[PDB]
């Protein structure tokens, strides 16, 4: 077929891109104390802290292990008022992430709580 | 015990049905039935375990089935080399395989 | 792979009791039980008993309770999945009724429901 | 709303701080080799480690990615005859934690197997 | 009952040690710079590092926290023309490895995609 590579598709639309999601997945994560040493294990524990760090937010969300989840967490069109076929078959998701970047701290809130209430939800519906 | 069968044949392309029976002693719903392919005087084969279950290797042709009362082995597409005498046996999982009286084919 | 090299095919008389030998190669000797195999002339192919290179136990016919010998050596380790075992035969008051041609056959599987059953056997060795 | 903050809750009951579960589980997890980096060094790999010990048993249990996961092993009365509204809205998960001590290692043994068992039976189940 | 211990069951069959999963899951896991501070430090990094790569495979097959997940990649039988029970109840963890090793990357790729394709499928299936 096609197959880009890592990153192939970061010039390519949103709804492209977003079929190409284990290539980027897969390239998230793959002692002597001498001055290339010291540099090297620098970049080791850096790849792992910034690789949970993502599967932490992944977690209080309730997509652990997922590379699309839905959420309950309506778009406030306040965010962009765009349209889906105006997203996915014309923006990329570096111009995207761009126009977004203020509301991002605002979706990861709404996204946490919307986890911790289903959770919540779900031990009452098998209480019974 | 085992009471198998006379004998029979058929011809290159057709088909064969071996027989094995027996009483309550060796036969059937609670035992295992295994065919062996066994020429006289020689080192003998296993065709099949488990009533159906092949070997590694056996051909597909070969097919095992087992009613309630008698087991078969079926010899499907023959060749030449099926001009040997088989044996059925019954078997538990902790016990021997009582084998049968045979069958020419 | 695998194989069951037998003893020699001499011949002795009746009131004897003779030692029949099976060299094992090309697989674990301790993963499958031995079983030995009596094709006689005046009567069907009988089993005589199994006994296992593992755990030392053996299990023989009735027909042959109180009249046979079964033994096996501790393997000998040629890689980590291959080694080299012997097993022995003997037989107590013994007659001219007995003569046939004698086979050494390995267990079929290591667990289920078909663990013993004769699978790989010797090339046989002819009596008296 | 209330919003106790991390920890805010810790002098509260275990039903009201059961509802504040994602502030104490973002907080966490969030190169020169002097004695401050070092120093600092050792606080990023102790972090790591000290999160994915959790994770490990949140994921032989079951319950990957759940702030509130229900299991199937059932309450022995010996760990606490205490009852329900005595304990949710009674006592605080700090003084829980020190009645219940003595049994949290029988606890994570049965929480262990129960899952081992359970991914055996839905394998079984999806077999036809 | 049996509690072989780590790695107790090597030498059992794969479908005897595909029981003792938990065994070997929980023991995947569990500052001055002097030669053995230095030498600890490495231990620590490294065990992390190959706890979350498997982690991370695990993650991009849709097997987070699963023993025994099953999949939709059906068995080329050009890997491996054994039969059940010549597999479960014969070989070991340890020599299956061995002849299924050229084909392990193989395997590797047809599980990531079904994985990615999946839950584009499931996004369809709830876009209603
Ligand atoms: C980089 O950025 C560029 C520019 O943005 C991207 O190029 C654009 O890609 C999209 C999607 O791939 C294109 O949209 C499609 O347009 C085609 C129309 O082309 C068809 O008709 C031509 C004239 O009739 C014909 O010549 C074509 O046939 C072959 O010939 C050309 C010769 O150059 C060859 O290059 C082609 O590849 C063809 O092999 C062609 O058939 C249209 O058919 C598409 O509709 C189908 O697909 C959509 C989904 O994509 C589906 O919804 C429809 O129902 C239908 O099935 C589709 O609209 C666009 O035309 C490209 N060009 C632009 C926008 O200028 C490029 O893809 C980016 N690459 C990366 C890696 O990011
Ligand atoms: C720290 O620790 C303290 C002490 O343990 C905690 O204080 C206790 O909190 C619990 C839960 O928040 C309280 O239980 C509730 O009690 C109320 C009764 O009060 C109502 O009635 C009063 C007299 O009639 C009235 O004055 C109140 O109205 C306002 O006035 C006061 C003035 O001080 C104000 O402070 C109040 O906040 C009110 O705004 C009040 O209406 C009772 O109504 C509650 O029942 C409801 O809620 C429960 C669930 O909580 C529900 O199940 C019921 O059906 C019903 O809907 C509830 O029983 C308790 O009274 C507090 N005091 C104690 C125990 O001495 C404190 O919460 C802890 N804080 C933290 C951060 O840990
Ligand atoms: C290491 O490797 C060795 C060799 O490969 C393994 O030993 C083999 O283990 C398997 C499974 O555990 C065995 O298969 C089973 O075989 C029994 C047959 O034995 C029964 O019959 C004997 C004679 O009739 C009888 O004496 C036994 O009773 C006791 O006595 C012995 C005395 O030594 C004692 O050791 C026994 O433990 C008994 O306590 C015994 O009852 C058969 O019954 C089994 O079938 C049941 O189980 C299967 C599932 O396993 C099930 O499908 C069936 O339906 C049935 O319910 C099973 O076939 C094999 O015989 C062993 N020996 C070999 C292969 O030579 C050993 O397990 C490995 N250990 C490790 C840790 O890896
Ligand atoms: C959108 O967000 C703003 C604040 O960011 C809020 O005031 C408004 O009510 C929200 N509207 C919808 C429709 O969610
Ligand atoms: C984000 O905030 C900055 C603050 O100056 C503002 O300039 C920019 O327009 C904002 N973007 C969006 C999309 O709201
Ligand atoms: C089999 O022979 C050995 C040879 O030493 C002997 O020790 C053993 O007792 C014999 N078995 C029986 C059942 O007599
Ligand atoms: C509770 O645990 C003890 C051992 O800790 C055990 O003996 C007892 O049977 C258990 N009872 C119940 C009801 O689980
Ligand atoms: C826990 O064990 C200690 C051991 O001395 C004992 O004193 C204490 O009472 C025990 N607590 C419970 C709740 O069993
Ligand atoms: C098996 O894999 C080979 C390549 O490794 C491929 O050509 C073949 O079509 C596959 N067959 C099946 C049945 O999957
Ligand atoms: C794996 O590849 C090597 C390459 O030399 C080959 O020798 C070996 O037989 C292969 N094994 C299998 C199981 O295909």
């Amino acid at each position: 077929a096609v197959f880009l590579g890592f990153l192939g598709a970061a010039g390519s639309t949103m709804g492209a891109a977003s079929m190409t999601l284990t290539v980027q997945a897969r390239n998230l994560l793959s002692l002597k104390l001498t001055v290339w040493g010291i540099k090297q294990l620098q970049a080791r524990v850096l790849a792992v802290e910034r690789y949970l760090r993502d599967q932490q937010l992944l977690g209080i969300w309730g997509c652990s292990g997922k590379l699309i989840c839905c959420t309950n967490v309506p778009w406030n069109s306040s965010w962009s008022n765009r349209n889906l076929s105006e997203i996915w078959d014309n923006m990329t998701w570096l111009q995207w992430d761009k126009e977004i970047s203020n509301y991002t701290q605002i979706i990861y809130g709404l996204l946490e709580e919307s986890q911790n209430q289903q959770e919540k939800n779900e031990q009452d519906l098998l209480a019974l | 015990v085992l009471t198998q069968s006379a004998s029979v044949s058929g011809s290159l392309g057709q088909s064969v049905t071996i027989s094995c029976t027996g009483p309550n002693s060796v036969c059937c719903s609670h035992k295992s039935i295994s065919w062996y392919q066994w020429p006289p005087g020689r080192a003998p084969t296993l065709i099949i375990y488990e009533d159906n279950e092949r070997a590694p290797g056996i051909s597909p042709r070969f097919s095992g089935y087992k009613s309630y009362w008698s087991a078969y082995l079926t010899i499907s597409d023959l060749r030449p080399e099926d001009e040997t005498t088989y044996y059925c046996c019954s078997y538990t999982h902790n016990s021997g395989c009582v084998f049968g009286t045979g069958t020419k084919v | 792979q695998g194989q069951l090299v037998q003893s020699g095919a001499t011949t002795t008389k009746p009131g004897s009791s003779v030692k029949i030998s099976c060299k094992t190669s090309g697989y674990r000797f301790n993963f499958y039980h031995i079983n030995w195999i009596r094709q006689t002339a005046g009567r069907g192919p009988e089993w005589m008993g199994w006994i296992s290179p593992y755990s030392g136990d053996k299990n023989l016919a009735p027909a042959f309770q109180d009249r046979v010998n079964m033994t096996t050596d501790t393997e000998v380790p040629v890689t980590s999945f291959t080694s080299t075992g012997a097993a022995y035969m003997e037989i107590r008051n013994l007659t001219s009724d007995d003569t046939g041609t004698y086979f050494c056959a390995k267990g079929l599987l290591r667990d289920g429901s078909s663990t013993w059953l004769p699978y790989l056997w010797g090339q046989g060795t002819l009596l008296t």
